[PDB]
RNA sequence: GGCCGCGCGCCUAAAGGCGUGUCCCUCGGGGCACUGCGCUGCAACGGCCUGCGGGCUCCCCAUCCGACCCGUCUUGAAACACGGACCAAGGAGUCUGACAUGCGUGCGAGUCGACGGGUUCUGAAACCUGGGAUGCGCAAGGAAGCUGACGAGCGGGAGGCCCUGGGCCGCACCGCUGGCCGACCCUGAUCUUCUGUGAAGGGUUCGAGUUGGAGCACGCCUGUCGGGACCC
RNA sequence: AAUUGCCGGGAGGGAAGCGGAUGGGGGCCGGCGAUGCGCCCCGGCCGUAUGCGGAACGGCUGGUCCGCCGCUCGG
C-alpha cells in the first residue's frame, strides 16, 4: 500500500488530527504525531502517509528515521539515534542522515529548523527564561 | 449598468470532478490531470473527462461490439473503454486484443485472457500509451436503456413511440379510446 | 487483530482467491482494484511518462505595472521608438 | 434522512418553498385519479392514451401456468454446450427443456457446426437455420 | 506471495524452529472506506 | 510483525492472566492497556438508559 | 543514484534550450525595434 | 396527479393501520420453532427426525 | 488622494552629475550606439512607552444628517384593512406504500437469499445455506385462436493512424433509407396426413418490436398519488 | 425573563426607540508597548586517527551515533 492510497484513507478523518472551528474559513488543523516535524495536516509532512519520514524529538536530542523495508514489522521499523553534543555537530548529523543520504532532502530545511526549536526548548529547561524575545 | 445576461457569468453547468468517493478513481484522476496538463494530447483531454462521468454516462459495452470495433486492427491497439467490460454467450471466437477498462466482469475477464489477449487498468495504459497512441477510443450505447424508452414526445400524440407508464400489461392496460379507432381516436 | 495459527491458515479456506470455486461463499470473488498500481509517484516519474512531457514552466505572470505612455519618457520610448525623433524634428524650427 | 430534506433549508422562509399566493391546501383538483375525464382529460390523453374503455373478450378462472411458455433463441444454444463436449464433436445434442425451455426461436446467428435440438416447440426460421448449420431438430415432450 | 512469521509463546520449548504462512490473498483486496461507510450504516441499523 | 500470527498455544490458554502475558508477549498490552483505561460513564441521556 | 541524475541531466538540457530562444529572442528583438522605427 | 407518472393505484381508503402485521418476532419465531423440533427430537430418540 | 519594488565590479565629485572609442548628421553641440556576467524588501528626523498616555467593536449622553409598525392577503399598506399588552416553555412538509428521473455502491445476462433452515458463549448482531427456474430482466405482436425477429447501409462525427493540407479507420449521438418479427392486407413454385406448408414477391397501414443484450438489488434527495398527510 | 423596590449615574419644550458619523463622560486592557541582536576579559569541550558496540542509505562501495582510549587544538 504505497504512501498516496495511504493519505487519501487517513486525511479525512485520524487518531493523530486536531481539526477546530469547524469547517468555514475559521478552520484550523494540526497532526499530533511524532515524526511530523511541523505538525501540520498535509501529504508531506504525515507520519502515516510516507514510507520515509524524519522524527526532531528531545530526551540530548533524539533523531529517528524509519527503514523502508521494515514497513511491515514495526518494532524493527525506526533507526533511532540519540546525540548530546554541540548544536553544530547535531545539525551536521542531521544534514548526513537526512540531506545527504537523499532520504527525503525536502525535508531537510523542517528537519533543521525543529531541531533549532527542540535545543532551544532544551537550552531553557536547564537553565530558565532570563529574556523575553518580544524584539 | 452594463447591459448582459446574469452579469456574464457561465449558466451552463458541467462536472470537474468525480462525484463518488473512490480512492482509486482519485488517484487516477490525479494521474491524468498530470497527464493533460503536461502532454498536451487530446486522447488524455478525453480520458479524463469520462472518468468524471456518472454511471448512466459510462454504458457497459459488451464482447459483441467490443470484437467488431476491433475486428481486424487488434494488433498493435489497445480498445480503451471508460466503463465496463460484460461478457457476450451470442459468440463463439474471440479475438486476442489488449483491452483497458475501469471494471470488467469475470466472465469477460475470464474470455479475454483465454484469447490470449490482456485487461488492463487505466494506470497500466498510461504507461504503455502515455499520449493514447495506437489506441482505439470505445463508448457503450448511451440511448440503450429502459429509461430512454420513456424520452421524447408524449405517448398520446401523432408520431410518437415512446413508452406510456403502465402498472402492468395486458389488454386492460391502456388500449382502448386512443389506442384504435374503434374507441374513439387513435394517436 | 491478533491471529492464531490456525484461523490465518484458514484465511484462504474462507474468502478464497480469484478462481471461481476457490471458497465456502457460493457466488463469490474477491473484489479487483480499479488501479492495479495505486503508486502514483511510480506512475507519474515512469520513463514513458517523463519522455512524453513538455518542459516545465515556472515563470509566474503578473499584470504589468502602468507607466503612463503619454508622459513617461521609458514608457513612450519602448511604444514607439520614434518618439524622441519625432521631437527633435519637430523641435528643428527655422 | 431528515437532516438532507429541503424543509431544513426552508426554515425561516414563511411559506415553505409552496407559494404566497397559489400556497398548499388540502386537495386542489381532487383525489387520486378524480376528474380525468373532465379538469385531467388533457393529462390522461397525452401521457396515458388508451386509458378508457374496452377491448377484447374476458377470460374467467384464467390460470397462468395454461400458458407458461419459455423461448430461447437459437444465439444462444450452444452456451449449454460443454467445452469438452464441444470438441468431442457428429453434433451435440441439446435438450433445452432441461435448461427451462418451451420453445426455440430463431434470432441471432448459429456457428457453423452442427447441432441437434430437442424441444417441445420450435419457429419456422429456427428450424431453418438449424438445418442449414447441418443440424437437426427432435420434437419431444 | 510472501511468507508470514508466526510468534511463538513457548520461547524456549521450540518444538520447530521455522515456521512461515503465505499472505491470504484476503489481504490485498482494494481498500474501499466509502463502501465500509455505507455497509456499516446499513449493517448497524438491523 | 502487524499481521501479528501467533502460535496455535495461545488457543488453550484459558485464564485472564495467561491472557494478559500472552498479550505482553506480543507487544499488544499497551492497546488493551487503553481500552482499560478511558473506562467512563457515558455523558448525555444514555447514562440514565441502560448504557 | 539514477533517479537524481535523470533530472539532473535534463534539468541542463532544458536550461541550454532556454538560453537557446532567449539568445534567438534577443536578435529578433533587436531588429523588430528599428522595423518599428522605420515605419 | 400533475405530471407523466403511472396511474397510482393505492389500496389504502380503509382503517388498514388497524391492520398491520410487523415482524420483529421473527427472530423469536425461529428460535421457538427450533426449540420444539429439537424436544421433538428427544421424545422420538432413534425415529428420525425427518418425519 | 492612495503606493514604496537603479546600482556596482573605472576614477574624480557631500551628492545630483561628469569623464572612452566608432560611424554618421550638419552650420555652432549632440544623436543612434558599445552589451558581459552577477547580486537585487526607498528614505530622514521627532515626541511617547505604566502616565491626567494610547486604543475600543462596550455603556450613557450631545449634536448633524437619515429615518412611518412589524407580520399578512393584495395591482397597490404607514394606513381610517386584519393579527400582535409583555415574558418563558411548547408549536407546523413527517412516517409508511407504489411509481418516476437523477445520483452513489455491488454484481452483470444475469441479479435479488426478502420465508425458511443451519449456526451463533455478548448479541432480536453477525456468519453460512436453500432458486435447474421465486420476483424482476434476457421477445414481440395480436381481442383471440396463434405466430414470433433468416443477421444493414448512408451523411455528419470525438479519437487514433499514414504522408506532407491530404488520405485511412471511425465509438457515442443526431439525421436519412432499408431489412426482419407480429396485427391487417396481398402473395403462392412446391411438398403434404386436403388443409396445412412456403421458392419467390410484396404494403402511402398498424406495434409500448428487432437489426445496440442492460438489467437486478440497495441507499438518498426531489416530484405525483393513497393514507390524519404541513398545522389549527 | 417579563415586572418591582432601593442606591448610584445620565437625559428630557405635544412620544420614544432606530441607521450613519464624530465628540464629551465612563467602564475596560499591559501579547496595550521594546529593551534584544553582532564584535572583546572572566566561567567551561572537543576534531584527525584509533579499538569496540549496536543499529542505517543506495544497489558491492561509502554513512551516522554512543561510550574509553593515545596524538591534536580550534569551539
Ligand atoms: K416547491
Ligand atoms: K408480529
Ligand atoms: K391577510
Ligand atoms: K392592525
Ligand atoms: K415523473
Ligand atoms: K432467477
Ligand atoms: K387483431
Ligand atoms: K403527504
Ligand atoms: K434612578
Ligand atoms: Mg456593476
Ligand atoms: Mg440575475
Ligand atoms: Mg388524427
Ligand atoms: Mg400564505
Ligand atoms: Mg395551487
Ligand atoms: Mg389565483
Ligand atoms: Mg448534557
Ligand atoms: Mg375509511
Ligand atoms: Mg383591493
Ligand atoms: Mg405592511
Ligand atoms: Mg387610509
Ligand atoms: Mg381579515
Ligand atoms: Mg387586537
Ligand atoms: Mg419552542
Ligand atoms: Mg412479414
Ligand atoms: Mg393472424
Ligand atoms: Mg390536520
Ligand atoms: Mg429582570
Amino acid at each position: 500500500v504505497p504512501g498516496s492510497l495511504v493519505w487519501e484513507l487517513v486525511k479525512k478523518n485520524n487518531c493523530f488530527l486536531i481539526k477546530q472551528f469547524g469547517n468555514s474559513n475559521a478552520k484550523v488543523q494540526f497532526s499530533k504525531e511524532p515524526n511530523n516535524l511541523y505538525n501540520v495536516h498535509s501529504y508531506k509532512f504525515s507520519g502515516l502517509a510516507n514510507s520515509k519520514t524524519v522524527a526532531v524529538q528531545p530526551s540530548a536530542v533524539v533523531l529517528s528515521t524509519t527503514k523502508t523495508k521494515k514497513q511491515n514489522t514495526p518494532a524493527k521499523l525506526q533507526h533511532k539515534t540519540l546525540m548530546r553534543k554541540e548544536f553544530r555537530k547535531m545539525a551536521k548529523s542531521v544534514k548526513n542522515q537526512v540531506c545527504d543520504n537523499y532520504y527525503r532532502p525536502d525535508l531537510t530545511k523542517p528537519a533543521l529548523a525543529r531541531l533549532s526549536a527542540v535545543y532551544r526548548s532544551l537550552q531553557v529547561s536547564k537553565s530558565g527564561i532570563k529574556k523575553k524575545n518580544r524584539q | 449598468g452594463i447591459d448582459l445576461v446574469a452579469g456574464g457569468r457561465n449558466k451552463r453547468t458541467k462536472r470537474v470532478a468525480p462525484k463518488s468517493d473512490d480512492v482509486y478513481l482519485k488517484l487516477l484522476v490525479k494521474l491524468y490531470r498530470f497527464l493533460v496538463r503536461r502532454t498536451k494530447s487530446k486522447f488524455n483531454a478525453v480520458i479524463l473527462k469520462r472518468l468524471f462521468m456518472s454511471k448512466t454516462n459510462r454504458p457497459p459495452l459488451s464482447m459483441r461490439r467490443l470484437s467488431n470495433f476491433m475486428k481486424g486492427k487488434e494488433e498493435k491497439n489497445i480498445a480503451v473503454v471508460v466503463g465496463t467490460i460484460t461478457d457476450d454467450m451470442r459468440i463463439q471466437e474471440v479475438p486476442a486484443m489488449k483491452v483497458t477498462a475501469l471494471r470488467f466482469t469475470e466472465t469477460a475477464r475470464a474470455r479475454i485472457i483465454n484469447a490470449g489477449g490482456e485487461c488492463l487498468t487505466f494506470d497500466q495504459l498510461a504507461l504503455r500509451a502515455p499520449t493514447g497512441e495506437n489506441t482505439i477510443l470505445l463508448r457503450g450505447p448511451k440511448n440503450a436503456r429502459e429509461a430512454v424508452r420513456h424520452f421524447g414526445k408524449a405517448p398520446g400524440v401523432p408520431h410518437s413511440h415512446t413508452k406510456p407508464y403502465v402498472r402492468s400489461k395486458g389488454r386492460k392496460f391502456e388500449k382502448a379510446r386512443g389506442r384504435r379507432n374503434s374507441r374513439g381516436f387513435k394517436v | 487483530v491478533i491471529w492464531t495459527e490456525s484461523a490465518f491458515k484458514k484465511l484462504e479456506e474462507v474468502y478464497g482467491t480469484f478462481e471461481a470455486p476457490s471458497l465456502k461463499k457460493k457466488g463469490f470473488i474477491l473484489p479487483r482494484p480499479k488501479m492495479a498500481n495505486a503508486d502514483l509517484g511510480r506512475i507519474i516519474n515512469s520513463d514513458e511518462v517523463q519522455s512524453v512531457v513538455k518542459p516545465l514552466n515556472k515563470e509566474v505572470k503578473r499584470r504589468e505595472k502602468r507607466k503612463n505612455p503619454l508622459k513617461n519618457v521609458a514608457a513612450v520610448l519602448k511604444l514607439n521608438p520614434y518618439f524622441g525623433t519625432a521631437r527633435k524634428m519637430a523641435t528643428l524650427a527655422e | 434522512t431528515t437532516r438532507f430534506k429541503k424543509n431544513r433549508k426552508k426554515r425561516g422562509h414563511v411559506s415553505a418553498g409552496h407559494g404566497r399566493v397559489g400556497k398548499h391546501r388540502k386537495h386542489p383538483g381532487g383525489r387520486g385519479n378524480a376528474g380525468g375525464m373532465h379538469h385531467h382529460r388533457i393529462l390522461f390523453d397525452k401521457y396515458h392514451p388508451g386509458y378508457f374503455g374496452k377491448v377484447g373478450m374476458r377470460y374467467f378462472h384464467k390460470l397462468s401456468n395454461r400458458f407458461y411458455t419459455p423461448t430461447v433463441n437459437v444465439e444462444r444454444l450452444w452456451s449449454m454446450v460443454p467445452s469438452e463436449k464441444a470438441a468431442e464433436a457428429k453434433a451435440p445434442v441439446v435438450d433445452v427443456s432441461q435448461f427451462g425451455y418451451f420453445k426455440v426461436l430463431g434470432k441471432g446467428m448459429l456457428p457453423e457446426k452442427p447441432i441437434v435440438v430437442k424441444a417441445k416447440l420450435i419457429s419456422k426460421i429456427a428450424e431453418k437455420k438449424i438445418k442449414a448449420a447441418g443440424g437437426a431438430v427432435v420434437l419431444v415432450a | 506471495r510472501p511468507l508470514v512469521s508466526v510468534k511463538a509463546l513457548e520461547g524456549d520449548m521450540a518444538t520447530d524452529n521455522s515456521s512461515s504462512l503465505a499472505l491470504a490473498e484476503v489481504f490485498r483486496a482494494p481498500l474501499r472506506p466509502d463502501v465500509v461507510r455505507f455497509v456499516h450504516r446499513l449493517l448497524s441499523c438491523n | 510483525e502487524l499481521p501479528l500470527v501467533i502460535s496455535d498455544s495461545a488457543e488453550s490458554i484459558e485464564k485472564t492472566s495467561q491472557a494478559i502475558k500472552i498479550l505482553k508477549q506480543v507487544g499488544a498490552y499497551a492497546d488493551a492497556e487503553k481500552a482499560k483505561d478511558s473506562v467512563g460513564i457515558r455523558p448525555g441521556k444514555g447514562k440514565m438508559r441502560n448504557r | 543514484p539514477e533517479k537524481v541524475i535523470l533530472k539532473r541531466r535534463r534539468e541542463e538540457v532544458w536550461a541550454a534550450e532556454k538560453k537557446q530562444k532567449v539568445a534567438a529572442e534577443k536578435i529578433k528583438a533587436a531588429e523588430n525595434t528599428k522595423v518599428i522605427y522605420a515605419r | 396527479v400533475k405530471h407523466n407518472n403511472v396511474i397510482p393505484n393505492g389500496h389504502f381508503k380503509k382503517h388498514w393501520q388497524n391492520y398491520v402485521k410487523t415482524w420483529f418476532n421473527q427472530p423469536a419465531r425461529k428460535q421457538r420453532r427450533r426449540i420444539a423440533r429439537q424436544k421433538n427430537a428427544v421424545k422420538i430418540f432413534p425415529r428420525p427426525t425427518s418425519g
